[PDB]
C-alpha cells in the first residue's frame, strides 16, 4: 500500500484489507490531498474493489460518495461516481443497499441528461437484468429519478425493464417493483400510466403470492391520484373493491389500513358510493385484526365525507356498525375503537352526540379491559368542548363516583389513577368543585392501600395545578387529619407531607407544613412519633440550612431520648442523615 | 446486626428464604425475646389483631397490603402461622424476623400449630426437607414456638389467643400460673386454650377435633366478667365472612388466611383496634 491513500488502511488489525472505521468518514480529505484528477485514477478505483464484509464501512462508503461529485471534478465526471455505487448496491445487510441506492439517487440529478443515457440508465439495465436478486431489488429505485430527464426512446426502454421487474419469477423483486410502482407512476405521461402503469398494477394486485398483493394497496392509492374522476370507476375501482374482499386478511388490513388515504385519492362521490360499503365490511371482518385496523379509521374517515352527505351516512351507514363494535369479543378491537370514538363528537353536533354517542361511552367507560375506559378517559377534551362542560359531567361524573366507592378495593384503585388525566383534562375549576373531594376521602379510606395510593396522587396533582393550587386547595385539608384520634389518620397526615414536599417548594414547606411535622413530636402513640424524625429526615434536605439548625436538630434531639425503641432509633437515623449529628 | 435484620426482611418480602444459617440464628435472638414475655402479654392500643396465616405468604402480603405496612402499624397474631399452606417456611420466617426488629410492634402467640407432632403430619416438617435438605431449620423453629406467648391481654379488656377457653381455667392468673415452656401437652390447660371452640350449646361439650373443649356462651360470659374482659378474641376456626361474632359478643372469631387450603372459599379478616379500643373489621379475598 502507498500513501497518501495507505492512510485509510488499518495496518494494526489481521483482516484482509480491512479500513480505518474513523477513516471512511475523514475521505473528503484524501481526496483533497491528491488531486481530483488522482482522486479519480486512483482513489476511487481502490474503492471500488476493496470491499470487505466490514459493514460499518461499507456503509458510510455509501454514505460519503453521495457527496463526492465535487471532489472528483464537478458534474462532468459525477459518473465516476458509479463503478462504486455499483457495487456497494448489490451486497447484504440491506441498510448498505439502501445507501448505495439512495446516493445513486442524489447524483443522478448531477449527471446532465447525456450522461444519464451514456452511463446511468445503463448502470440501471445491468442492475435490473442482473442474475442474482439483491442487484434487482436495489434496481428498483432508481427508475423514477432518470425517467424524466432522459428521451422519449429511452423512456420507453425504461418502461419495459420496470414491467419486467414486476412480472420477475421471485417474489422479493416483485414486492420491490410494488412498492417503487407507485413512484414510477407519478413520473409518466398520463397516456403511459393509462396504458402502461394500469396492467402492471392489475397485474401484481392479483398476484399468486399475498405478500406482493397487500402492497398494491399502496400502489393504488398513488395510480388513483393520478387519474382524473371519470377514469377511476373503469380502470381502478374493480381493483380496488377485490382487494377489500381478498381471500388474504393481509390484503385486506392494508385496505382498511390505507382507508383514509384511498378516501382522498379516489374523491368524495366513489367514497360515498364505493368506499362507505366496503368500509362497512371491512369493520365486520371474521379478523379482529381487520376490524380493528378499520375501527381505528372511524374518526379520521367520517371527517373526511363530503360536508353534504356526512351527518346522513354517519347515522345511518357508520353508527349503526360502532354500536356493533363497542360489544366486540377481542378488546384488541375495543380498544382500538375506544381510543377514536369519542372524537366523532364535534362532527356530530351537542344534540347528536349526547343522545348517540353519550350511551356508547358509558358502555366503554366500564368495559372490563382497563386499557379500553383509560382510552376513553384519555380523550374527553373534545367531548368536552362539544357538549357542556355540565352536560359531560352529568354523564361521567356518576360513572366515576360510582367506582370511587365500590366492592372490591383495586377496582377503587383504578379509579384514583384516573384522576391526574381528569384533572390535566378537564380543568382545575372543575376540579375543585367535583373532585377534591373524592380525593381527599380517600386519604381515609380502610383500606390502607388505598391511602397510599390517594397519598403519592396529590404530588401528581400539585404537578398539573401547581405549589399556589397546592397551599389553597390540598395542605388545608391534609393537615387537619393530625387532630384525628386514630393513628392510621395521624400518619397518614405526615405521609403526604413527606410527598408534597417534593413539589410544594422550600418556602410552602417551611412556612405550612414543617410546623404540623415538629408539632406531633409529642403524639401519644409511638408510631407517629418516629414517624416524625423519618419525615424530617424526609424533608429536611428541602428547607434551608437555618431553619435546619433552629427548629429541626432541637426536636430531633428531644425524640432520641423517647422511651420507645424504635422513636430512639428513628430519631438517631435522621440526624446522622441530616448531618446535624 | 440491624442492618442485617433490615436485609433478611427486604429478602424474605420477594418470599425468598433465609439460610439454615440465618434460621439458626434469628431464633436464638427471638427466643431471647420471646422469654421475657408473660403467658399472658400485655399488648397496649393501638393494634390490629390478626388470626390463621398457615403458609399462605402471599395472602399474608396481601394482609399488609390492606392493614398498613410493619413497623408504622401494630400488629398481634393469634398463632397458627405454618402447615397447609405451600409457604410455611417464608411465612413463619418473615413473621419471626418482624418480631426481633420490632419487639413493641408485633406480637406473635402460638397457635394449635406452632407444635412439633402436627407439623410432622400437616406440611411444615417436610417443606423444610424440600428446602434446606435436612431437618434442622424444623428443630430451630419447633425450640422457638416453646417460647411463643400462649395469649395476650390488650388494654387489661380484650383478652386474644388461639383457640378458646379450658375447664381447668378460670381467670388470668391460672394461666400466667402454667410453665408454657414446653412442648404443646395432650390434655389440660396449656392444650385447651390452643385447641377449644366456641359452640352453641350450652356449658362444656365434646370438641369435634380430639382435642380441647367446646364452651358456650354461658361459660364465656362467666369467663369474662370474672376477668373484667370485655371480648375474648380468638381465631383457629374457619369462618366463610372472615370473621365472626358469637355468645352475645363475648367472643370474636377472626381467620386471616382467604380460600384455606387453596379450596374453601372464605373470606379473611383482621380486627383493627384504635387508639380508644374501637373495633373496626377488615375483610378481604386471596391476593391475585
Ligand atoms: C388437626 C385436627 C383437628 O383440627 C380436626 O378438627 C376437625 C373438626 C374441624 C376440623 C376441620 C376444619 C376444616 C376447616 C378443615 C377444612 C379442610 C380443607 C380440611 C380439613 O383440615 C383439617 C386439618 C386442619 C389443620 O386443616 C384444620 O384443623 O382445619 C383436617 C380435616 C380436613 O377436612 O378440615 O376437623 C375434626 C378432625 C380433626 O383432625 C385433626 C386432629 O385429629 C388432630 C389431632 C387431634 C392432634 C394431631 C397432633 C397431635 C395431637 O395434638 C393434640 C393433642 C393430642 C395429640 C398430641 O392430636
Ligand atoms: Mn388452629
Ligand atoms: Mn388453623
Amino acid at each position: 500500500s502507498l500513501y497518501p491513500i495507505a492512510v485509510l488502511i488499518d495496518e494494526l488489525r489481521n483482516e484482509d484489507v480491512q479500513l480505518r472505521l474513523n477513516s471512511i468518514k475523514k475521505l473528503s480529505t484524501i481526496a483533497l490531498a491528491l488531486g481530483v484528477e488522482r482522486t479519480r485514477s486512483e482513489l476511487l478505483p481502490f474503492l471500488t474493489d476493496t470491499i470487505y464484509d466490514e459493514d460499518e464501512v461499507l456503509l458510510a462508503l455509501a454514505e460519503q460518495l453521495g457527496t463526492f461529485t465535487t471532489l472528483v471534478g464537478g458534474p462532468e465526471y459525477v459518473h465516476c461516481l458509479l463503478p462504486p455505487l455499483e457495487s456497494l448496491a448489490t451486497v447484504e445487510e440491506t441498510v448498505v443497499r439502501d445507501k448505495a441506492v439512495e446516493s445513486l439517487r442524489a447524483i443522478s440529478h448531477e449527471h446532465s441528461p447525456s450522461d444519464l443515457e451514456a452511463h446511468f440508465v445503463p448502470l440501471v439495465k445491468r442492475l435490473a437484468g442482473g442474475d442474482w436478486f439483491t442487484s434487482r431489488t436495489s434496481a428498483c429505485g432508481l427508475f423514477s429519478v432518470c425517467y424524466p430527464r432522459v428521451s422519449s426512446a429511452v423512456k420507453a426502454e425504461l418502461r419495459q425493464y420496470f414491467r419486467n421487474l414486476c412480472s420477475d419469477d421471485t417474489p422479493m423483486v416483485r414486492r420491490a417493483a410494488a412498492s417503487k410502482l407507485g413512484e414510477f407512476a407519478k413520473v409518466l405521461e398520463l397516456d403511459n400510466v393509462k396504458s402502461e402503469i394500469i396492467p402492471m398494477f392489475s397485474n401484481l394486485a392479483s398476484d399468486e403470492q399475498d405478500s406482493v398483493r397487500l402492497l398494491a394497496v399502496e400502489a393504488c392509492v398513488n395510480i388513483a391520484q393520478l387519474l382524473p374522476q371519470e377514469d377511476l370507476e373503469a380502470l381502478v375501482m374493480p381493483t380496488l373493491r377485490q382487494a377489500a374482499e381478498d381471500k388474504s386478511w393481509r390484503v385486506r388490513y392494508m385496505v382498511a389500513d390505507k382507508f383514509t388515504e384511498l378516501q382522498k385519492a379516489v374523491g368524495p362521490e366513489i367514497t360515498k358510493t364505493d368506499l362507505v360499503p366496503a368500509f362497512q365490511n371491512l369493520m365486520k371482518d371474521c379478523e379482529a385484526e381487520v376490524r380493528a385496523a378499520a375501527s381505528h379509521k372511524v374518526k379520521e374517515f367520517c371527517e373526511n365525507l363530503s360536508a353534504d352527505c356526512r351527518e346522513n351516512v354517519i347515522m345511518s351507514q357508520i353508527l349503526p356498525c360502532i354500536k356493533e363494535l363497542v360489544s366486540d369479543a377481542n378488546q384488541h378491537v375495543k380498544s382500538a375503537l375506544a381510543s377514536v370514538i369519542m372524537g366523532l363528537s364535534p362532527i356530530l353536533g351537542k344534540d347528536n352526540t349526547i343522545e348517540h354517542l353519550l350511551p356508547l361511552f358509558l358502555a366503554q367507560l366500564k368495559d372490563e379491559c382497563p386499557e379500553v375506559r383509560l382510552n376513553i378517559i384519555s380523550n374527553l377534551d373534545c367531548v368536552n368542548e362539544v357538549i357542556g362542560i355540565r352536560q359531560l359531567s352529568q354523564s361521567l361524573l356518576p360513572a366515576i363516583v360510582e367506582l370511587a366507592e365500590d366492592a372490591k378495593w383495586r377496582v377503587r384503585l383504578a379509579i384514583i389513577e384516573y384522576m391526574p388525566l381528569l384533572a390535566g383534562q378537564l380543568g382545575v375549576e372543575f376540579f375543585d368543585e367535583k373532585l377534591n373531594s373524592l380525593c381527599m376521602a380517600w386519604l381515609v379510606d380502610h383500606v390502607y392501600a388505598i391511602r397510599e395510593a390517594a397519598t403519592s396522587n396529590l404530588k401528581k396533582l400539585v404537578e398539573k395545578f401547581g405549589k399556589e393550587w397546592a397551599h389553597a386547595t390540598i395542605i388545608p385539608k391534609v393537615l387537619a387529619m393530625s387532630g384525628d384520634p386514630n393513628y392510621l389518620h395521624r400518619m397518614t397526615t405526615l405521609f403526604c407531607i413527606n410527598v408534597l414536599s417534593e413539589v410544594c417548594g422550600q418556602d410552602i414547606t417551611t412556612k405550612h407544613m414543617l410546623p404540623t411535622v415538629l408539632r406531633m413530636a409529642g403524639d401519644p402513640v409511638a408510631n407517629v412519633r418516629f414517624n416524625v424524625a423519618k419525615s424530617l429526615q424526609k424533608i429536611g434536605p428541602i428547607l434551608d440550612n437555618s431553619t435546619l439548625q433552629s427548629e429541626v436538630k432541637p426536636i430531633l434531639e428531644k425524640l432520641t431520648q423517647d422511651q420507645d425503641v424504635d422513636v430512639k432509633y428513628f430519631a438517631q437515623e435522621a440526624l446522622t442523615v441530616l448531618s446535624l449529628a | 446486626f440491624t442492618k442485617e435484620l433490615d436485609q433478611w426482611i427486604e429478602q424474605l418480602n420477594e418470599c425468598k428464604q433465609l439460610s439454615e444459617s440465618q434460621v439458626k440464628s434469628l431464633c436464638e435472638k427471638a427466643k431471647e425475646i420471646l422469654t421475657k414475655e408473660s403467658n399472658v402479654q400485655e399488648v397496649r392500643c393501638p393494634v390490629t389483631v390478626c388470626g390463621d396465616v398457615h403458609g399462605q405468604f402471599h395472602d399474608l402480603m396481601e394482609l399488609f397490603r390492606i392493614g398498613g405496612k410493619s413497623p408504622d402499624t401494630n400488629y398481634l397474631f393469634m398463632g397458627d402461622y405454618v402447615d397447609r399452606g405451600y409457604y410455611s417456611v417464608e411465612t413463619v420466617t418473615l413473621l419471626v424476623a418482624l418480631k426481633v426488629r420490632y419487639r413493641e410492634r408485633i406480637t406473635i402467640l402460638r397457635g394449635n400449630h406452632e407444635s412439633r407432632q402436627i407439623t410432622q403430619v400437616y406440611g411444615f416438617y417436610d417443606e423444610c426437607l424440600r428446602k434446606y435438605g435436612n431437618a434442622n431449620v424444623w428443630k430451630y423453629f419447633t425450640d422457638l414456638f416453646d417460647y411463643l406467648p400462649l395469649t395476650a391481654l390488650v388494654d387489661g379488656q380484650i383478652f386474644c389467643l388461639h383457640g378458646g377457653l379450658s375447664p381447668s381455667i378460670d381467670t388470668l392468673d391460672h394461666i400466667r400460673a402454667l410453665d408454657r415452656l414446653q412442648e404443646v401437652p395432650h390434655e389440660g390447660p396449656m392444650c385447651d386454650l390452643l385447641w377449644s371452640d366456641p359452640d352453641d350449646r350450652g356449658g362444656w361439650g365434646i370438641s369435634p377435633r380430639g382435642a380441647g373443649y367446646t364452651f358456650g356462651q354461658d361459660i364465656s360470659e362467666t369467663f369474662n366478667h370474672a376477668n373484667g374482659l370485655t371480648l375474648v378474641s380468638r381465631a383457629h376456626q374457619l369462618v366463610m365472612e372472615g370473621y365472626n361474632w358469637c355468645h352475645d359478643r363475648n367472643v370474636v372469631t377472626i381467620f386471616s388466611a382467604p380460600n384455606y387450603c387453596y379450596r374453601c372459599g372464605n373470606q379473611a379478616a383482621i380486627m383493627e383496634l384504635d387508639d380508644t379500643l374501637k373495633y373496626s373489621f377488615l375483610q378481604f379475598d386471596p391476593a391475585p
